[PDB]
């Protein structure tokens, strides 16, 4: 359902 | 140790010269410092209130609200919808833990509101350019670091100013003019008059004016950090909005 980030 | 949590608000605004809005952006975050023993697990919530995005089925109403938001890959969200809480391990030092962005009416008015009034003599080259800066913050609230930029015809040069309060300051420089007001507070209103002489061409182009400036202890979008607390420590928990680009046509 979300979105991700790595930085 | 020393634990950081900022929550930080790029504010956009685009006004145009009736004083409409055409354009507003938010671009959020929230930034961690930390430097924790072994096994720290770090629980952060935020206003219990707020929804995501454009519901089809519930629509968007009055409230505080973003239009989108994402995550470091770390934050563990198993609490996110039922109690907007947010869960993680962090490492050493920096991390962003969320974005979010909003482009809606914000929940506040906007905080700053601008009356120009030009008057240009085509003619003899003589330029009036009177502004009045109205601070529209709730009246404990402070604006600090505020700039007007204003860009002016080629070749301006400034016969005088007045302005309304002593600590500002203002001077041409590179094309524009530049007006420092460091003492802005809610329900401020400062002014300045200045006396321009605009040479003929060899041998417009006025504004827009451009603020940019930070709001301490305040969110535009609304939304706030209600606790952080730490499973196993003196916190800061900050929010901070600021801009560099909040436009408003003469």
């Amino acid at each position: 359902t979300y979105k991700f980030f790595e930085q | 140790n020393e634990v950081f949590l900022d929550v930080v608000e790029r504010l956009s605004v685009l006004i145009a010269s009736n004083g409409s809005l055409l354009k507003v952006d938010v671009q959020g975050e929230i930034r961690l410092k930390s430097f924790l023993p072994s096994g720290s697990e770090m629980r952060i919530g935020l206003t219990e209130e707020f929804s995501v995005g454009k519901s089809e089925l519930r629509g968007y109403g009055p409230g505080i609200r973003v239009d989108e938001v994402s995550f470091h890959s770390s934050v563990n969200l198993d609490e996110f919808e039922s109690h907007r809480i947010l869960r993680l391990q962090p490492p050493q030092g920096e991390l962003t833990v969320m974005r979010y962005q909003l482009s809606d009416d914000l929940p506040s008015p906007l905080p700053f509101r601008l009356f120009p009034s030009v008057q240009w003599d085509r003619g003899s080259g003589r330029l009036q350019v009177y502004l009045k800066l109205r601070c529209d913050l709730l009246s404990k609230s402070q604006a600090l670091n505020v700039r007007l930029h204003l860009p002016l015809p080629r070749g301006v040069v400034s016969l005088s100013q007045e302005l309304s309060s002593p600590e500002q300051k203002a001077e041409l420089a590179e094309g524009a003019l530049r007006w420092d007001l460091p003492r802005v507070q809610g329900g401020s209103q400062l002014s300045g008059l200045f006396q321009m002489d605009v040479p003929g061409p060899p041998g417009l182009g006025l504004g827009p004016a451009s603020l940019s400036f930070e709001l301490p202890r305040h969110t535009c979008s609304g939304l706030q950090v209600r606790f952080l607390r730490l499973a196993f420590p003196h916190k800061w928990v900050r929010h901070l909005s600021h801009s560099d680009a909040y436009v408003i046509r003469i």
